[PDB]
RNA sequence: GGCGCUGCUGCAGUUGAAACGCCCGUAGUUGGCCCCCCGCCGCCACGAGGAAACGGGAGCGCUCCAGGCAGGUUGGA
């Protein structure tokens, strides 16, 4: 990293987003209807009490391959160990894409995949589809014809092994069309 | 120095001077030969201007060593739809060869409208048709425009009349 | 007798459809007329169906009459 | 509706010269359309044409001199890989030593005796011969 | 010419004629083909012996009647009418 | 034309001239046709006759020539466009007809089967314009609730 | 296999067997012409990587042969 951190002077004061990220925990506390105390598995829950700021009060990281991590998740207040950037996973694998068939399950989203069978007795094609579920960070919202890539983690329930890393928005009231890539 | 924009590149400076439309300037003469030699480039957002006194004006140029054209400056663009990063940026229709060059046969005799084109397959050429009535006032100047269209667009050409 | 595709006679081709002709165009042009109690003159559409009206006049010109138009009481031109 | 121009032009052109006539004119014209002509007319199966604009789809007047037994298109354009050719061969043309037929590559258009003298394949549009 | 050996000979039987107008080959047992030759004057209008021009019609041509006209038209062509 | 709903096949067609260009006549500019096509559009014409009546009276054959864009396009820029597009207009009102003369004749069945036509046109043209982003996502024809919107 | 009597190449549907009584219409299939020199598919070519036997195929007289991998510096490409 040869490059040290130009100077900006309103650094310390824009890191307010420490007492955000505290108010939203000590919200997380007041939620009675809950049975648990989620919290990140990275973080003490001692650095809140402090207030000479000194340490960080939230975890992330990147996930590599050129997919750079959105600011919706370093200043978010949710709690996800299935999310591959503020979570506990890891992405390896096949890397891919697809259009959003389904948004209806929580924090979950089906993934309609095209492609083409080539028949060589009447050397033509016909079309095929498939279906991916996937699993969604709040970091992201969607809804259906938007296009999404996925990419490969562990095993996570009895049908997922992907999760969403990527979100190009569609318009809605627009042609529906095979579209593969 | 006030009737061009470029400056200091300077082959023929009477130009400028005797052309000194108060409001009006140009940029970028030319010559091309082929006899009586030849094309005067005007800003694009002034060829209404330029055209509605152009045909008494050309006779008050036609230095008498040369033979003067005007017409628009205009760019043509490479690619349709540049993808600079995330998007792709679309190219407008009026900068492609087949709007420029059909723009530059209609500005190189501006007060005459051509009445049809044909393109022949013999090395192609493109024939141009012109009303008869006006056979007189161009038929000393076509050598002219088929040599300048060449210069500009290497297309072959040739005229008749309706 | 030897005629050409590309060059054709305008006489025969001007009695074929609008249409088939080598270049499309079209069939109506426009013609100056004269108020019959105003010196000017007016530009009319060939094939009008539309009120045309003097510049002086209440009374409509014109009579439609599902193709070319006829006209009441003017005397007529062709640019 | 309208599908297959090249199709209607080259009907066209084997009902006009079937009838012995000296030109005709066939409309739509387009880019593929100018692609088989000149591809006819460099291995002297016609003479000159001429596309006449009209601010719309074109016409192209084609002038015939009695050369042409048979011309036609394959559709769907299947694809051909470099090897299945002659197996195209001896099945569209009356020999293996004249006739042609016209492939679409990554190199243009062009016949087929150029296709495997470049050894390569492509998409099949029609046949002349 | 016709048809090549590898070596360059001929080894064509014979070669057909070609119609003047829609250039088709005759073939044997066309029955309705005509050649036939016009005198081609160039004297002071009497003929020249043995100095003429001559067409072909394949069976085709002549069964629709279009002999009329193109037979005209190629005259028109070899300076024997106008 | 007159050939999706039935077996007509004719061909009867306006075609305008290939040189594009104002007229020998023409003194207009641009600036003061659309002068008279925005006093025409607010006295209430449809697109479709403000063309008839600048064609018949102002002796310009195409608006294009003159100006550089078309009719409606104009109307678009000076904040004057209708919300609905003039032809869906036209087929709603003609389906609002024929319901208002069928509530009085219940045995009226050539009727019946031009309204099944009229309304099927009707909504692939809404589609059409919907997924062209010309219409909001949630524009619906709605038969029982079609005579009221006409007045808006 | 004969069999183009299963037809993608490549059948038949007036009368031999066979065009729904007709109109609308979703899924599906199909869709004129135009900008070239960007991106993403398909497609074509060439590579990398993974099994032999079988199937092709270079060289070799189990006396020939069906074989086999022999052999007189070699070889199983
Ligand atoms: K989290
Ligand atoms: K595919
Ligand atoms: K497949
Ligand atoms: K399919
Ligand atoms: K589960
Ligand atoms: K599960
Ligand atoms: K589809
Ligand atoms: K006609
Ligand atoms: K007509
Ligand atoms: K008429
Ligand atoms: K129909
Ligand atoms: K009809
Ligand atoms: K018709
Ligand atoms: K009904
Ligand atoms: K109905
Ligand atoms: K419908
Ligand atoms: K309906
Ligand atoms: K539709
Ligand atoms: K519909
Ligand atoms: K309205
Ligand atoms: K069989
Ligand atoms: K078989
Ligand atoms: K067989
Ligand atoms: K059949
Ligand atoms: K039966
Ligand atoms: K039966
Ligand atoms: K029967
Ligand atoms: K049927
Ligand atoms: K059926
Ligand atoms: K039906
Ligand atoms: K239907
Ligand atoms: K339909
Ligand atoms: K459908
Ligand atoms: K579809
Ligand atoms: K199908
Ligand atoms: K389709
Ligand atoms: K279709
Ligand atoms: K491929
Ligand atoms: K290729
Ligand atoms: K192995
Ligand atoms: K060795
Ligand atoms: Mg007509
Ligand atoms: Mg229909
Ligand atoms: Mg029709
Ligand atoms: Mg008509
Ligand atoms: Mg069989």
């Amino acid at each position: 990293r040869h490059p040290l951190r130009p100077d900006p002077d309103r650094e310390r004061r824009a890191l307010e987003r420490a007492e955000n990220l505290r108010k939203a925990a000590y919200e997380m506390a007041e939620n009675q209807h809950e049975r648990a105390y989620h919290k990140q598995s990275q973080i003490f829950q001692g650095r809140f009490l402090r207030k000479d700021n000194a340490r960080c009060l939230r975890f992330y990281k990147s996930i590599g391959m050129g997919y750079h991590t959105p600011i919706t998740a370093i200043n978010g207040t949710y709690i996800d160990k299935k999310c591959p950037f503020t979570g506990n996973v890891s992405i390896r694998g096949r890397i891919l894409r697809g259009v959003v068939h389904s948004a209806k399950m929580q924090r979950s989203i089906i993934v309609r995949r095209d492609y083409l069978h080539f028949v060589q007795k009447y050397k033509r094609y016909e079309r095929r589809h498939k279906h991916v579920a996937a699993h969604l960070s709040p970091c992201f919202r969607v809804k259906e014809g938007d296009i999404v890539t996925i990419g490969e983690c562990r095993p996570l329930s009895k049908t997922i092994r992907f999760n969403v890393i990527k979100v190009e928005p569609v318009s809605e009231a627009a042609k529906k069309r095979f579209s593969p890539f | 120095r006030k009737i061009r924009k470029p400056f200091e590149s300077e082959l023929e400076k009477q130009v400028a001077g005797t052309l000194l439309l108060g409001t009006l300037y140009i940029s970028s003469v030319k010559e091309i030969a082929v006899d009586k030699k030849a094309v005067v480039y005007v800003p694009y957002p002034m060829l209404q201007s330029f055209q509605k006194n152009s045909e008494a004006l050309i006779l008050k140029l036609e230095h008498s060593g040369h033979r003067f054209i005007i017409v628009a400056n205009r760019t043509i663009m490479k690619n349709a739809y540049v993808f600079t990063g995330k998007k792709s940026i679309r190219r407008p229709r009026s900068r492609t060869m087949t709007s420029v060059y059909n723009c530059i046969l209609d500005d190189i005799c501006y007060p005459i409208h051509v009445i049809g084109k044909r393109t022949l397959y013999p090395n192609p050429r493109l024939q141009v048709v012109l009303p008869k009535a006006v056979y007189n006032e161009v038929s000393e100047r076509t050598k002219t425009y088929s040599a300048v269209y060449k210069a500009l667009t290497e297309r072959d050409t040739e005229f008749i009349f309706m | 007798m030897n005629v050409d595709l590309l060059y054709p006679d305008p006489v025969e081709e001007q009695r074929k459809h609008k249409l088939k002709r080598l270049v499309q165009g079209p069939n109506s042009y426009f013609l100056e007329i004269k108020c019959a109690g105003c010196q000017d003159i007016v530009v009319v559409y060939s094939h009008a169906n539309t009120p045309v009206f003097c510049p002086g006049c209440t009374s409509q010109i014109s009579i439609p009459t599902g193709g070319k138009c006829a006209f009441t009481s003017q005397v007529e031109r062709y640019r | 509706v309208r599908i297959n121009v090249l199709r209607d032009a080259l009907k066209s052109i084997c009902n006009a010269q079937r009838i012995g006539k000296k030109q005709v004119i066939v409309r739509p014209s387009s880019k593929v359309i100018i692609e088989f002509l000149q591809l006819m007319q460099k291995n002297g199966y016609i003479s000159d044409f001429a596309v006449v604009d009209n601010h719309r789809s074109n016409r192209i007047v084609v002038n015939l001199i009695g050369r042409l037994n048979k011309a036609g298109v394959i559709s769907p354009r299947f694809d051909i890989p470099a090897n299945d050719i002659e197996k195209w061969v001896v099945n569209l043309l009356p020999s293996r030593l004249f006739g042609h037929i016209i492939l679409t590559t990554s190199q243009g258009i062009m016949d087929h005796i150029e296709a495997q003298h470049r050894q390569i394949g492509g998409k099949v549009i029609g046949y002349f011969y | 010419i016709g048809m090549k050996n590898s070596s360059g000979v001929v080894v064509d039987a014979y070669i057909p004629r070609k119609c003047s107008a829609t250039n088709r080959l005759i073939g044997p047992k066309d029955h309705a083909a005509v050649q036939l030759s016009v005198a081609r004057v160039n004297d002071k209008g009497k003929m020249i012996e043995n100095n003429y021009v001559t067409f072909a019609f394949c069976g085709a041509i002549r069964s629709r009647g279009g002999v009329d006209s193109a037979f005209m038209l190629l005259a028109q062509e070899h300076g024997l009418m106008e | 034309m007159g050939r999706m709903h039935s077996k007509g096949k004719g061909i009867s067609r306006s075609a305008i001239p290939y040189t594009r260009a104002p007229a020998p006549w023409n003194k207009y500019t641009p600036e003061d046709v659309c002068e008279q096509i925005c006093k025409l559009a607010k006295k209430g014409t449809p697109p479709s006759r403000i063309g008839l009546i600048l064609r018949d009276q102002f002796a310009i054959g195409q608006v294009k020539n003159v100006t550089g864009s078309k009719i409606v396009r104009i109307l678009k820029a000076k904040g004057l466009a209708p919300e609905i597009p003039e032809d869906l207009y036209c087929m709603i009102k003609k389906a609002v007809a024929i319901r208002k003369h069928l509530e009085r004749s219940r045995r009226d069945k050539d009727s019946k089967f031009r309204l099944i036509l009229v309304e099927s046109r009707i909504h692939r043209l809404a589609r059409y314009y919907r997924q062209a982003r010309r219409l909001p996502p949630t524009f619906r024809y709605k038969s029982d609730q079609a005579a009221a919107l006409l007045a808006t």
